[PDB]
Protein backbone atom coordinates (compact mmCIF):
# COMPACT_ATOMS: atom_id res chain seq x y z
CA UNK A 1 0.00 0.00 0.00
CA UNK A 2 2.83 2.42 0.67
CA UNK A 3 4.58 1.58 -2.61
CA UNK A 4 1.37 2.31 -4.48
CA UNK A 5 0.89 5.66 -2.71
CA UNK A 6 4.51 6.65 -3.19
CA UNK A 7 4.33 5.88 -6.88
CA UNK A 8 1.10 7.90 -7.36
CA UNK A 9 2.50 10.95 -5.46
CA UNK A 10 5.93 10.93 -7.07
CA UNK A 11 4.57 10.35 -10.61
CA UNK A 12 2.34 13.41 -10.14
CA UNK A 13 5.36 15.39 -8.83
CA UNK A 14 7.36 14.43 -11.93
CA UNK A 15 4.55 15.60 -14.28
CA UNK A 16 4.43 18.94 -12.58
CA UNK A 17 8.10 19.32 -13.36
CA UNK A 18 7.40 19.08 -17.09
CA UNK B 1 39.00 59.03 34.50
CA UNK B 2 35.61 57.30 34.78
CA UNK B 3 33.68 60.25 33.13
CA UNK B 4 35.79 60.06 29.90
CA UNK B 5 35.00 56.35 29.75
CA UNK B 6 31.24 56.79 30.55
CA UNK B 7 31.35 59.18 27.56
CA UNK B 8 33.27 57.13 24.90
CA UNK B 9 30.90 54.26 25.83
CA UNK B 10 28.01 56.65 24.93
CA UNK B 11 29.64 57.26 21.45
CA UNK B 12 29.92 53.48 20.86
CA UNK B 13 26.29 52.86 22.05
CA UNK B 14 25.16 55.58 19.60
CA UNK B 15 27.03 53.87 16.75
CA UNK B 16 25.42 50.55 17.69
CA UNK B 17 21.92 52.14 17.54
CA UNK B 18 22.71 53.55 14.11
CA UNK B 19 23.98 50.16 12.95
CA UNK B 20 20.54 48.50 13.58
CA UNK B 21 19.29 50.00 10.34
CA UNK B 22 22.49 49.92 8.18
CA UNK B 23 22.60 47.40 5.38
CA UNK B 24 24.55 44.14 5.94
CA UNK B 25 28.01 44.92 4.65
CA UNK B 26 29.17 41.25 4.55
CA UNK B 27 28.56 37.96 6.29
CA UNK B 28 30.85 35.42 7.90
CA UNK B 29 30.63 31.85 9.00
CA UNK B 30 32.76 31.30 12.04
CA UNK B 31 35.44 28.57 12.49
CA UNK B 32 35.80 29.31 16.21
CA UNK B 33 33.50 30.01 19.17
CA UNK B 34 33.71 33.07 21.38
CA UNK B 35 32.51 33.59 24.97
CA UNK B 36 32.99 37.19 25.90
CA UNK B 37 34.29 38.25 29.29
CA UNK B 38 34.66 41.71 30.99
CA UNK B 39 38.45 41.84 30.40
CA UNK B 40 37.86 41.73 26.64
CA UNK B 41 37.34 45.54 26.72
CA UNK B 42 34.07 45.40 24.71
CA UNK B 43 33.26 49.01 23.62
CA UNK B 44 29.95 48.78 25.47
CA UNK B 45 30.13 46.63 28.54
CA UNK B 46 27.96 43.51 28.27
CA UNK B 47 27.10 43.91 24.62
CA UNK B 48 29.50 41.52 22.86
CA UNK B 49 27.94 38.77 20.79
CA UNK B 50 28.47 35.14 22.01
CA UNK B 51 28.82 32.57 19.23
CA UNK B 52 29.90 29.02 18.45
CA UNK B 53 31.91 27.43 15.63
CA UNK B 54 29.98 27.40 12.42
CA UNK B 55 27.63 30.16 13.32
CA UNK B 56 26.63 32.85 10.80
CA UNK B 57 27.14 36.58 11.55
CA UNK B 58 25.90 39.53 9.54
CA UNK B 59 28.30 42.43 9.83
CA UNK B 60 27.00 46.00 9.59
CA UNK B 61 30.37 47.78 9.97
CA UNK B 62 33.91 47.48 11.20
CA UNK B 63 33.81 49.73 14.24
CA UNK B 64 37.57 49.81 14.86
CA UNK B 65 40.60 47.54 14.50
CA UNK B 66 39.42 45.25 17.34
CA UNK B 67 35.65 45.29 16.93
CA UNK B 68 32.95 44.87 14.34
CA UNK B 69 29.24 45.53 14.74
CA UNK B 70 26.78 42.82 13.76
CA UNK B 71 24.41 40.06 14.72
CA UNK B 72 24.04 36.37 14.86
CA UNK B 73 21.73 35.22 12.03
CA UNK B 74 19.00 33.97 14.32
CA UNK B 75 15.56 35.03 15.27
CA UNK B 76 15.53 37.42 18.21
CA UNK B 77 19.22 38.24 17.96
CA UNK B 78 20.12 41.92 17.73
CA UNK B 79 23.28 43.79 16.82
CA UNK B 80 26.22 43.84 19.24
CA UNK B 81 30.00 43.99 19.21
CA UNK B 82 31.84 41.14 17.49
CA UNK B 83 35.61 40.76 17.88
CA UNK B 84 37.63 41.34 14.67
CA UNK B 85 40.04 38.55 13.57
CA UNK B 86 42.83 40.66 15.09
CA UNK B 87 41.06 40.83 18.45
CA UNK B 88 40.30 37.07 18.41
CA UNK B 89 43.94 36.36 17.74
CA UNK B 90 45.08 38.61 20.56
CA UNK B 91 42.57 36.98 22.99
CA UNK B 92 43.55 33.51 21.86
CA UNK B 93 47.15 34.26 22.48
CA UNK B 94 46.38 35.64 25.94
CA UNK B 95 44.33 32.50 26.61
CA UNK B 96 47.34 30.24 25.71
CA UNK B 97 49.70 32.34 27.89
CA UNK B 98 47.25 32.22 30.78
CA UNK B 99 46.96 28.50 30.39
CA UNK B 100 50.73 28.16 30.76
CA UNK B 101 50.57 30.42 33.82
CA UNK B 102 47.88 28.18 35.46
CA UNK B 103 49.51 24.91 34.53
CA UNK B 104 50.70 22.54 37.19
CA UNK B 105 54.43 21.74 36.99
CA UNK B 106 53.24 18.08 37.70
CA UNK B 107 51.91 18.07 34.11
CA UNK B 108 53.84 16.21 31.37
CA UNK B 109 54.44 17.29 27.69
CA UNK B 110 51.52 17.39 25.21
CA UNK B 111 51.02 14.88 22.34
CA UNK B 112 53.49 16.11 19.58
CA UNK B 113 52.82 17.65 16.18
CA UNK B 114 53.96 14.56 14.16
CA UNK B 115 56.99 15.43 12.06
CA UNK B 116 56.54 17.01 8.62
CA UNK B 117 52.73 17.17 8.82
CA UNK B 118 51.41 20.08 6.61
CA UNK B 119 48.43 22.09 8.07
CA UNK B 120 46.36 24.75 6.27
CA UNK B 121 45.79 27.72 8.59
CA UNK B 122 42.07 28.25 9.29
CA UNK B 123 41.12 31.91 9.82
CA UNK B 124 38.57 32.59 12.64
CA UNK B 125 36.00 33.72 10.07
CA UNK B 126 35.24 32.87 6.46
CA UNK B 127 33.36 35.43 4.28
CA UNK B 128 30.19 33.78 2.95
CA UNK B 129 27.23 35.06 0.91
CA UNK B 130 24.88 37.23 3.02
CA UNK B 131 22.06 34.82 2.08
CA UNK B 132 22.97 31.15 1.93
CA UNK B 133 22.31 29.82 -1.58
CA UNK B 134 19.71 27.04 -1.76
CA UNK B 135 20.94 23.97 -3.58
CA UNK B 136 18.84 20.85 -4.27
CA UNK B 137 20.34 17.35 -4.11
CA UNK B 138 18.53 14.13 -4.92
CA UNK B 139 16.58 11.98 -5.26
CA UNK B 140 19.27 10.72 -7.59
CA UNK B 141 21.69 12.24 -10.16
CA UNK B 142 21.18 15.47 -11.99
CA UNK B 143 21.02 15.26 -15.76
CA UNK B 144 18.51 12.38 -15.69
CA UNK B 145 14.78 12.93 -15.97
CA UNK B 146 13.44 11.74 -12.54
CA UNK B 147 15.81 14.09 -10.66
CA UNK B 148 15.73 17.00 -13.11
CA UNK B 149 11.92 17.05 -13.23
CA UNK B 150 11.37 16.65 -9.51
CA UNK B 151 13.89 19.49 -8.84
CA UNK B 152 12.30 21.68 -11.52
CA UNK B 153 8.90 21.30 -9.84
CA UNK B 154 10.36 22.60 -6.61
CA UNK B 155 12.13 25.60 -8.05
CA UNK B 156 8.95 26.41 -10.05
CA UNK B 157 7.05 26.32 -6.79
CA UNK B 158 9.65 28.65 -5.12
CA UNK B 159 9.51 31.11 -8.00
CA UNK B 160 5.87 31.94 -7.30
CA UNK B 161 5.78 31.19 -3.59
CA UNK B 162 8.59 33.72 -2.85
CA UNK B 163 8.01 36.08 -5.75
CA UNK B 164 9.48 39.45 -4.95
CA UNK B 165 11.86 37.88 -2.49
CA UNK B 166 13.87 35.35 -4.46
CA UNK B 167 16.37 34.97 -7.33
CA UNK B 168 16.66 31.55 -9.07
CA UNK B 169 19.60 31.18 -11.48
CA UNK B 170 21.55 28.49 -13.26
CA UNK B 171 25.14 28.10 -12.31
CA UNK B 172 27.44 27.99 -15.38
CA UNK B 173 30.68 26.82 -13.66
CA UNK B 174 31.48 23.73 -11.60
CA UNK B 175 31.25 25.25 -8.16
CA UNK B 176 32.55 22.15 -6.42
CA UNK B 177 35.99 23.51 -7.53
CA UNK B 178 35.58 26.63 -5.30
CA UNK B 179 37.53 25.28 -2.31
CA UNK B 180 38.20 28.03 0.21
CA UNK B 181 41.97 27.36 0.17
CA UNK B 182 42.17 27.23 -3.70
CA UNK B 183 40.22 30.50 -4.20
CA UNK B 184 42.19 32.25 -1.45
CA UNK B 185 45.61 31.40 -3.18
CA UNK B 186 45.09 29.98 -6.75
CA UNK B 187 48.79 29.91 -7.66
CA UNK B 188 49.50 27.68 -4.58
CA UNK B 189 47.23 24.90 -5.91
CA UNK B 190 48.37 24.28 -9.50
CA UNK B 191 48.06 20.54 -10.17
CA UNK B 192 49.20 19.07 -13.50
CA UNK B 193 46.96 16.05 -14.15
CA UNK B 194 44.53 14.50 -16.75
CA UNK B 195 40.98 15.13 -15.80
CA UNK B 196 37.37 15.58 -17.13
CA UNK B 197 36.98 18.96 -15.53
CA UNK B 198 34.86 21.35 -17.72
CA UNK B 199 35.42 24.71 -15.85
CA UNK B 200 38.47 26.88 -15.43
CA UNK B 201 39.22 28.34 -12.00
CA UNK B 202 38.74 31.80 -13.54
CA UNK B 203 35.26 30.72 -14.60
CA UNK B 204 34.54 29.28 -11.19
CA UNK B 205 35.74 32.51 -9.53
CA UNK B 206 33.37 34.66 -11.70
CA UNK B 207 30.51 32.40 -10.72
CA UNK B 208 31.26 32.65 -7.00
CA UNK B 209 31.38 36.47 -7.34
CA UNK B 210 28.01 36.42 -9.14
CA UNK B 211 26.44 34.30 -6.33
CA UNK B 212 27.73 36.69 -3.60
CA UNK B 213 26.34 39.63 -5.50
CA UNK B 214 22.86 38.06 -5.91
CA UNK B 215 22.77 37.67 -2.10
CA UNK B 216 23.99 41.12 -1.14
CA UNK B 217 20.55 42.76 -0.88
CA UNK B 218 19.34 39.82 1.29
CA UNK B 219 16.89 38.24 -1.21
CA UNK B 220 16.68 34.47 -1.10
CA UNK B 221 19.02 32.91 -3.63
CA UNK B 222 18.45 29.52 -5.23
CA UNK B 223 20.87 27.87 -7.58
CA UNK B 224 20.39 25.23 -10.25
CA UNK B 225 23.94 23.83 -9.90
CA UNK B 226 24.07 20.81 -12.10
CA UNK B 227 27.35 19.44 -10.94
CA UNK B 228 26.35 19.22 -7.31
CA UNK B 229 24.80 15.88 -6.37
CA UNK B 230 26.15 15.42 -2.81
CA UNK B 231 26.68 17.97 0.03
CA UNK B 232 30.34 16.95 0.45
CA UNK B 233 31.03 18.57 -2.91
CA UNK B 234 30.45 21.98 -1.32
CA UNK B 235 31.47 21.53 2.30
CA UNK B 236 35.07 22.84 1.63
CA UNK B 237 33.79 25.92 -0.27
CA UNK B 238 32.82 29.21 1.33
CA UNK B 239 29.34 29.14 -0.31
CA UNK B 240 27.70 27.78 2.89
CA UNK B 241 24.68 26.59 0.95
CA UNK B 242 21.32 25.52 2.35
CA UNK B 243 21.32 21.94 1.15
CA UNK B 244 17.83 20.61 0.41
CA UNK B 245 17.73 16.76 0.09
CA UNK B 246 14.81 15.38 -1.91
CA UNK B 247 14.73 11.90 -0.49
CA UNK B 248 12.89 8.93 -1.96
CA UNK B 249 13.09 6.64 1.02
CA UNK B 250 12.26 3.42 -0.86
CA UNK B 251 14.72 2.48 -3.62
CA UNK B 252 12.01 0.20 -5.07
CA UNK B 253 9.96 3.31 -5.64
CA UNK B 254 12.88 5.13 -7.34
CA UNK B 255 13.47 2.08 -9.60
CA UNK B 256 9.83 2.16 -10.77
CA UNK B 257 9.94 5.92 -11.34
CA UNK B 258 13.06 5.62 -13.47
CA UNK B 259 11.38 2.79 -15.42
CA UNK B 260 8.30 5.06 -15.97
CA UNK B 261 10.64 7.24 -18.09
CA UNK B 262 11.36 4.58 -20.61
CA UNK B 263 14.30 2.54 -21.80
CA UNK B 264 16.50 5.54 -22.60
CA UNK B 265 16.44 6.48 -18.88
CA UNK B 266 16.18 3.00 -17.30
CA UNK B 267 19.27 1.80 -19.17
CA UNK B 268 20.99 4.13 -16.61
CA UNK B 269 19.24 2.61 -13.65
CA UNK B 270 22.37 1.43 -11.89
CA UNK B 271 24.20 4.75 -11.78
CA UNK B 272 21.03 6.51 -10.53
CA UNK B 273 20.36 3.89 -7.84
CA UNK B 274 23.99 4.13 -6.64
CA UNK B 275 23.74 7.94 -6.29
CA UNK B 276 20.50 7.66 -4.33
CA UNK B 277 22.14 5.09 -1.98
CA UNK B 278 25.09 7.47 -1.41
CA UNK B 279 22.79 10.24 -0.34
CA UNK B 280 20.93 7.83 1.99
CA UNK B 281 24.30 6.82 3.55
CA UNK B 282 25.13 10.46 4.42
CA UNK B 283 24.98 11.60 8.06
CA UNK B 284 21.75 13.69 8.17
CA UNK B 285 23.53 16.70 9.50
CA UNK B 286 25.10 17.28 6.07
CA UNK B 287 21.60 18.38 4.98
CA UNK B 288 19.78 21.50 6.05
CA UNK B 289 16.33 20.07 5.20
CA UNK B 290 15.22 16.59 4.17
CA UNK B 291 12.06 16.34 2.01
CA UNK B 292 10.90 12.74 2.28
CA UNK B 293 7.21 13.56 1.57
CA UNK B 294 5.64 11.69 -1.34
CA UNK B 295 3.41 14.56 -2.40
CA UNK B 296 4.83 17.66 -4.15
CA UNK B 297 2.47 20.04 -2.22
CA UNK B 298 3.64 18.59 1.08
CA UNK B 299 7.36 18.80 0.24
CA UNK B 300 6.78 22.37 -0.93
CA UNK B 301 5.03 23.43 2.25
CA UNK B 302 7.80 22.02 4.39
CA UNK B 303 10.50 23.79 2.30
CA UNK B 304 8.51 27.04 2.34
CA UNK B 305 8.18 26.91 6.10
CA UNK B 306 11.91 26.45 6.48
CA UNK B 307 12.56 29.36 4.10
CA UNK B 308 10.10 31.60 5.95
CA UNK B 309 12.01 30.87 9.17
CA UNK B 310 15.30 31.66 7.35
CA UNK B 311 13.73 34.96 6.07
CA UNK B 312 12.87 35.89 9.68
CA UNK B 313 16.41 35.02 10.87
CA UNK B 314 17.95 37.25 8.10
CA UNK B 315 15.40 40.14 8.29
CA UNK B 316 14.87 41.30 11.84
CA UNK B 317 12.15 43.89 12.34
CA UNK B 318 14.66 46.34 13.79
CA UNK B 319 16.54 46.19 10.36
Amino acid sequence: QQLEEDLRGYMSWITQGE
Amino acid sequence: REALRKEAERQALAQLEKAKTKPVAFAVRTNVGYNPSPGDEVPVQGVAITFEPKDFLHIKEKYNNDWWIGRLVKEGCEVGFIPSPVKLDSLRLLQEQTLRQNRLSSSKHGKRIPFFKKTEHVPPYDVVPSMRPIILVGPSLKGYEVTDMMQKALFDFLKHRFDGRISITRVTADISLAKRSVLNNPSKHIIIERSNTRSSLAEVQSEIERIFELARTLQLVALDADTINHPAQLSKTSLAPIIVYIKITSPKVLQRLIKSRGKSQSKHLNVQIAASEKLAQCPPEMFDIILDENQLEDACEHLAEYLEAYWKATHPPSS
